RNA sequence: AAGCUCGUAUCAGUUUUAUGAGGUAAAGCGAAUGAUUAGAGGUUCCGGGGUCGAAAUGACCUUGACCUAUUCUCAAACUUUAAAUAUGUAAGAAGUCCUUGUUACUUAAUUGAACGUGGACAUUUGAAUGAAGAGCUUUUAGUGGGCCAUUUUUGGUAAGC
RNA sequence: GAGAACAGAAAUCUCCAGUAGAACAAAAGGGUAAAAGCCCCCUUGAUUUUGAUUUUCAGUGUGAAUACAAACCAUGAAAGU
RNA sequence: GGUUGCGGCCAUAUCUACCAGAAAGCACCGUUUCCCGUCCGAUCAACUGUAGUUAAGCUGGUAAGAGCCUGACCGAGUAGUGUAGUGGGUGACCAUACGCGAAACUCAGGUGCUGCAAUCU
């Protein structure tokens, strides 16, 4: 027979670090989590409770509630052709705060900041992100690089 | 240099691989009290084997630890024994050393039948002070390397007192 | 007789027609599995900041 | 030691933390001791951190940060001379004393040193500081033993019993002090008691001159050369507790030299390390001395 | 730019010129107006619709496009896509479904676009 | 028994070697591998001569055996016993298998039992390699030739700038025995870091740094 | 199919930016595990078969095992490393900031925690591109044998299997 | 590995090295070292009440699991568990 | 800058060998009446800081040192790979177009950083 366990085909998922076993270290335990903070999920295979079923390995979510150990988190998944709202009881040692959300609120920072001292100045801002852009004309000089100039290699062995 | 690090025995301990259980086993350890003036501590064995007759987990032989000016005592009563002379075998490596002795009657202690005749394993340990950087449960850690007992150093040191011994290589 | 045994051609075009969405969003989500005693004392916190409100009204 | 580490060990060896190596940390323990109910959020757990040295005992108050353990007062038994205590520095009446500093310099700071008094009666009996109805709470502190062996009469549990009746809160139970009978599973806090005053030292004292006058007179040398009397012990620790209520705000010391002034000779002991440059001309030398078959 | 390379192989594209541009939006120029495809026959209908970014006329549509510049965006995007015819004149190749570099169509002509549009046009 | 090599000459299957899954397959029918004067210093042969896959196919065992056979043989009765070196650089690691039907049984049930190895041999891939010296370049070449016709797919017959079975082109070699930064040893060869313990580095390779010539 | 609530919105089989997850391809084996060719030096003072005084608790021996540094070659159910393609989340009015309200929760603590009052901030208000409108309810037909191609891929010698 | 009367390949007694090469009922995989392994001490949280959740899922049942709430307990100096 | 206590990241910190270490600290160390634990006051417990010593621990320095870290137009724009073709080839397989792009290798640099509190020529 097939076998569908719930922990399957995690041989690679759950194992920890090369040369990273043993204890979780203490910062783990000290990062404070509030609720509307947004999570990473990633088990770890030495603390076995609250443990992240295996699909919700790689996936981010938002805090719903908080408990002694644990954040319960919001993950929303696809079933079908819908998505499902899906809470999840996850102690903390498989939790992260999530960076991508720290960018962006130090960004609103920058842009509160960089408002006023427009605002300061009567002028304007220009605050939304720009994509990368072509590139404008320069000249390169040729002193001190004369282009070298090259050409296609023979064929050659070297067995 | 040599102002601490003076080398000691650490410790002596007292073997009698007796191999069975029950008034044997008693009597031989009785031996062990009677001498070490300590209470001894039973052996059991870690398997089976059938040639010499042992199950595992039977209480087959019996031994006791002795330190300081008793085990200085202890070791003399046998080196008197085995004549003050021992083989550059019986030092190990790492610079304890040992010897065996047949019947026990041989150092002190009367006979008493109801005791029977014990030989008896003497392994002897040597350390140095500083030693318990090894022992402690607090930072626990390793000897220096120049420190620490090895088989050059107490072969002599054997010889200098006891005026002993140590024979072929 | 022997049959295909299974199979998720199809599947996804079959989701895609009028499906995926998004989840549905709210303010004031759903208290489903929050600690309880909090939701107790929040009962309270509640009652008493409204109260508060209108005796600010006479 | 021809036991060499094949150069496959060393690679894939995975070292303890830092302080695991030293044997100072327990990690196992360190982590219960210091994890917050995550709804009481930055909610600080406070330790009772007590450490003995050979000639010293160290109590310290800490909280844990990510960047670091942080101390919100520290005091030593070699602070007590300037409270009376002058010699048995490291005994059990002077744990019970510098638990007590601890407390009184700590919840001094904090502010709630007029409340919660503590106990300033002293029969060395069990009990806990309970807070005061109608309101604040009291600063709640747990015991942070370390490494120590939980032997009942520790040391360690002096600073506790110092402690608690210095008006912390720090949850404890009797049958660790001195005075705990296993038959019995009582206590007797006359022996409790006595310990907070010395009382274990001093009987001895009496007993040794009387039977060792030798003995005594070196192992007991400086009770001598100042004259304290045997039976006096306990006015010293009595007299003491009253000073450190008294006064039980923290001085530093008087310190010669400033930081720099120490430093700049201080480990100018230190050896300084060659440069590569240095080293390569080393080398380079080094064969001219070897080469050539021998 | 990364959209236009997931699609390469099904378009043909590259860098017009004002003559293209001109010729393009003058004869093949729809207007977006609650749907309805309007082609660009008097200038009012711009600035009906394109007037509140400046752009009044139908060169100043052109103008807007060519200079990119700051509500091309929403100047472009009014702009109902082309209808170009086939080329008359043929794709100037055997298979168009290669790349230009490998002989012919598809991909990035760079500026021959032009020569292409034109015959489309 | 034996079916026709093919049967079993393109990679069709994931790698199937003998295994704690995979025990109960029968021994290779190529056991030597190096033959000639195995035993050589590494001076004694500077020229290399390869014979080289251009294909990405599976060479059974037997075909290693009878193609090495083929080569040793004529490299021998031609210059000697003891006038080259002859290394099969190519192991039948992997498992071939029959289903072998015994009215019966069917398309059911159809996995296979071992029949017998082969190698995964890929485009450039050494398989025979050959040292002597250069007066017999010449027998050398034949002997890997005579070889090729024992062998499913082309496969190249190339002359190797290297020094034997070394690395290092012939030129780079005697530079750094003339150097005596190169020490022998069981018939291959050490050479001197410049990165160990400088010590037990002068007293592995004294000729290095010494006075001499 | 019936519509209903609304009306540019919140949308998207898409890119970008930022930040996550992963152990396949490749790679590796003088790195672990498991395999595998070859010598070389050293061991036994603790397996051995002899010759030298039957001598041997003694020598030099070939021979195992073991050790050291090399060497050729491998893995769906080995691996340090480790892609590409795919894949989670975020890019603001349900936001940001200041003031200080509630509570039986929590704190040594008007400390926190949640939810608020009041005040301030709308040109690009927080990337791109598109939007043929978005949102939502009810109900019912058929169907529930599939097959083919590129690519990935399992069994089989193979198959229009 | 080096050492100790009878003691032998294998009894029991030291010391040194030792990242786990061991052990953890069981298949295999993951996990673990002042432990999750070994020895000891005290124990009945294998308990009481009904809810929420995760997997398989129709987001039905069943199994198994996770995090709280409200009791009553066990243990420990304690945090805790 | 030393040193100590509690730590953070957990080898640039570990391994091997050799030296060096003022002052303070830490340590080894002295003792066994007392609470207490041992076959053994060795560990554990208590006592003195008194009799001693930097020997060890600990701290640094050395080493074409083992390991570990960092870099590099070092190898390699290679291997692998997303997309394309009525591309080559009997096939196995390969070249090209638009893109992404490693591992080993080689060489080069490095060998703990740091928070809180206390203390020191
Ligand atoms: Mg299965
Ligand atoms: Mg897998
Ligand atoms: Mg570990
Ligand atoms: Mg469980
Ligand atoms: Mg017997
Ligand atoms: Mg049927
Ligand atoms: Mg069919
Ligand atoms: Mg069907
Ligand atoms: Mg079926
Ligand atoms: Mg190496
Ligand atoms: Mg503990
Ligand atoms: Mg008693
Ligand atoms: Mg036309
Ligand atoms: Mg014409
Ligand atoms: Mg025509
Ligand atoms: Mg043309
Ligand atoms: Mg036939
Ligand atoms: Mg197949
Ligand atoms: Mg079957
Ligand atoms: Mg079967
Ligand atoms: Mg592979
Ligand atoms: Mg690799
Ligand atoms: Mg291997
Ligand atoms: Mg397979
Ligand atoms: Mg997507
Ligand atoms: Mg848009
Ligand atoms: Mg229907
Ligand atoms: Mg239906
Ligand atoms: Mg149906
Ligand atoms: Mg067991
Ligand atoms: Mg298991
Ligand atoms: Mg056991
Ligand atoms: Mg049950
Ligand atoms: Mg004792
Ligand atoms: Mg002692
Ligand atoms: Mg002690
Ligand atoms: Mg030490
Ligand atoms: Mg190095
Ligand atoms: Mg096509
Ligand atoms: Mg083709
Ligand atoms: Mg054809
Ligand atoms: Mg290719």
């Amino acid at each position: 027979g097939k076998s569908h366990g719930y922990r399957s085909r995690t041989r690679y998922m759950f194992q920890r670090d090369f040369r990273k076993h043993g204890a979780v270290h203490l910062s783990t335990y000290l990062k404070v989590y509030k609720v509307g903070d947004i999570v990473d999920i990633k088990a770890n295979g030495s603390i076995q409770k609250g443990m992240p079923h295996k699909f919700y390995q790689g996936k981010t979510g938002v805090v719903y509630n908080v408990t002694k150990s644990s954040v319960g988190v919001i993950i929303n998944k696809m079933v079908g052709n819908r998505y499902l709202e899906k809470r999840l009881n996850l102690r903390v040692e498989h939790i992260k705060h999530s960076k991508c959300r720290q960018e962006f609120l130090e960004r609103v920072k920058a842009n509160a900041a960089k408002r006023a001292e427009a605002k300061a100045q009567g002028v304007a801002v220009q605050l939304k992100r720009q994509p990368a852009q072509p590139r404008e004309s320069r000249i390169v000089s040729t002193e001190g690089n004369v282009p070298q100039t090259l050409a296609p290699v023979p064929y050659e062995t070297f067995i | 240099q040599n102002p601490m690090r003076d080398l000691k025995i650490e410790k002596l301990v007292l073997n009698i691989s007796v191999g069975e259980s029950g008034d044997r086993l008693t009597r031989a350890s009785k031996v062990l009290e009677q001498l070490s003036g300590q209470t001894p501590v039973q052996s059991k064995a870690r398997y089976t084997v059938r040639t010499f007759g042992i199950r595992r987990n039977e209480k087959i032989a019996v031994h006791v630890t002795v330190r300081g000016p008793k085990a200085e005592e202890i070791l003399e009563r046998g080196l008197k024994v085995k004549e003050y002379q021992l083989r550059d075998r019986n030092f190990s490596a790492t610079g304890n050393f040992g010897f065996g002795i047949d019947e026990h009657i041989d150092l002190g202690i009367k006979y008493d039948p109801s005791i029977g005749i014990f030989g008896m394993d003497f392994y002897v340990v040597m350390n140095r002070p500083g030693a318990r950087v090894t022992r402690r449960k607090r930072c626990k850690g390793t000897v220096g390397n120049s420190h620490k007992t090895t088989k050059e150093d107490t072969v002599s040191w054997f010889k200098q007192k006891y005026d002993a011994d140590v024979l072929d290589k | 007789a022997k049959s295909k045994n299974h199979t998720a051609h199809n599947q996804t075009r079959k989701a895609h027609r009028n499906g995926i969405k998004k989840p549905k969003t709210y303010k004031y989500p759903s208290l489903k599995g929050v600690d309880p005693k909090f939701r107790r004392n929040h009962k309270h916190a509640l009652h008493g900041t409204a109260k508060a409100l209108a005796a600010a009204k006479k | 030691q021809k036991d060499a580490k094949s150069s496959a060990y060393s690679s894939r060896f995975q070292t303890p933390f830092r302080r695991r190596r030293e044997g100072k940390t327990d990690y196992y323990q360190r982590k219960r001791l210091v994890t917050q109910h995550k709804a009481k959020y930055n909610t600080p757990k406070y330790r009772l951190v007590v450490r003995f040295t050979n000639k010293d005992i160290i109590c310290q108050i800490i909280s844990s940060t990510i960047t670091g353990d942080v101390v919100l007062a520290a005091a030593y038994s070699h602070e007590l001379p300037r409270y009376g205590i002058t010699h048995g520095l490291t005994n059990w009446a002077a744990a019970y004393a510098t638990g007590l500093l601890i407390a009184r310099r700590t919840l001094q700071k904090l502010g709630l040193d007029e409340t919660y008094k503590g106990v300033e009666e002293v029969e060395g009996e069990y009990e806990l500081t309970e807070a005061v109805e109608d309101g604040p709470r009291p600063f709640k502190v747990f015991l942070d033993i370390g490494l120590q062996r939980t032997t009942t009469g520790a040391r360690v549990f002096g600073a506790l019993k110092g402690a608690s009746d210095g008006g912390l809160y720090v949850p404890h139970s009797e049958n660790r002090f001195p005075g705990w009978d296993f038959e019995t599973e009582e206590i007797d806090p006359e022996l409790l008691r006595s310990y907070i005053f010395g009382g274990h030292v001093s009987q001895y004292m009496e007993e040794l001159a009387d039977d060792d006058e030798e003995r005594f007179s070196e192992l007991f040398k400086g009770y001598l050369a100042d004259d304290i009397d045997a039976d006096s012990l306990e006015d010293i620790y009595t007299s003491a507790h009253e000073a450190i209520r008294a006064d039980p705000a923290f001085k530093p010391t008087e310190k010669k030299f400033t930081k720099e002034q120490y430093a700049a000779e201080s480990k100018k002991y230190r050896q300084t390390k060659l440069s590569k440059e240095e080293r390569a001309a080393r080398v380079a030398a080094k064969i001219a001395a070897l080469a050539g078959q021998q | 730019l990364e959209l236009l390379k997931l699609i390469e192989p099904y378009v043909a594209y590259g860098y017009p010129s004002y003559s293209t541009i001109r010729q393009l939006v003058y004869k093949r120029g729809f207007g977006k107006i609650n749907k309805q495809r309007v082609p660009l026959s008097d200038n009012a209908i711009i600035e009906a619709n394109l007037g509140k970014y400046g752009i009044l006329s139908i060169d100043d549509l052109i103008h807007e496009i060519i200079t990119v510049g700051p509500h091309f965006k929403q100047a472009n995007n009014f702009l109902w896509p082309f209808k170009l015819s086939n080329p008359s004149g043929g794709w100037g190749v055997p298979r168009k479904f290669k790349h230009f570099i490998q002989g012919g169509s598809f991909g990035n002509r760079e500026e021959f676009i032009n020569k292409l549009v034109k015959s489309m046009n | 028994a034996r079916r026709p090599a093919r049967c079993y000459r393109y990679q069709k299957n994931k790698p199937y070697p003998k295994s704690r899954y995979n025990r109960a397959v029968p021994d290779s029918k190529i056991r030597i591998y190096d033959l000639g004067k195995k035993k050589a210093t590494v001076d004694e042969f500077p020229l290399c001569v390869h014979l080289v896959s251009n294909e990405l196919e599976q060479l059974s065992s037997e075909a290693l055996e009878a193609a090495r056979i083929c080569a040793n043989k004529y490299m021998t009765t031609v210059s000697g016993r003891d006038a080259f070196h002859l290394r099969v650089r190519v192991h039948p690691f992997h498992v071939l298998r029959i289903n072998k039907m015994l009215l019966q049984q069917g398309m059911r049930g159809a996995w296979g039992k071992p029949h017998g190895l082969a190698a995964r041999v890929d485009i450039g891939q050494i398989i025979f390699s050959v040292r002597t010296k250069d007066s017999n370049k010449d027998v050398v070449v034949e002997g890997l030739r005579r070889a090729r016709y024992k062998f499913p797919g082309q496969q190249k017959i190339i002359l190797s700038k290297k020094w034997g079975f070394t690395n290092l082109d012939r030129p780079e070699y005697l530079k750094k025995r003339e150097a005596g930064e190169v020490k022998d040893d069981g018939a291959f060869v050490k050479f001197l870091s410049k990165k160990g313990s400088l010590e037990n580095n002068i007293r592995e390779f004294p000729e290095y740094f010494a006075a001499q010539a």
